[PDB]
C-alpha cells in the first residue's frame, strides 16, 4: 500500500524498492502425530532423519 | 500424549487446563489500587540521570 502511495507523488520520490527478498514457494512436510504414534517411529527420529 | 488400547487418544486437554498466564505470579502491583503493570528503571554506574 505504501509503495501504492509512492507511485502517486512522482516528482518528489525516485527509485523507491524494498532492500529484501519478495515471498518464495516453500515444500511443507506436514507429520501427523497421531499416524506417527500408531506406527512405532518417533518425531525425535523423524526430525532427525530429515 | 498417548492413545489407548482402544482408538481412544488422550490430548493435553485431558489431563491440563491450558490458559495464557504469566511467567511468575509473585510480582503484582497496583496503581491507586486499580489494577496496573510498570517497569522499575535504575540508573547505570557513572550514567547522568537525568
Amino acid at each position: 500500500q505504501l509503495f501504492g502511495m509512492v507511485a502517486q507523488h512522482p516528482d518528489v520520490l525516485t527509485g523507491v524498492r524494498p532492500n529484501g527478498l519478495e515471498d518464495t514457494p516453500q515444500f511443507k512436510i506436514d507429520i501427523d502425530q497421531e499416524k506417527a504414534q500408531a506406527l512405532g517411529v518417533s518425531i525425535s527420529d523423524i526430525n532427525t532423519t530429515l | 500424549l498417548k492413545v489407548n488400547q482402544d482408538g481412544s487418544q488422550v490430548r493435553l486437554r485431558d489431563v491440563a487446563k491450558i490458559e495464557l498466564g504469566g511467567e511468575s505470579y509473585d510480582v503484582v502491583a497496583k496503581f491507586n489500587g486499580q489494577p496496573a503493570s510498570g517497569l522499575g528503571i535504575k540508573l547505570a554506574t557513572g550514567a547522568n540521570a537525568l
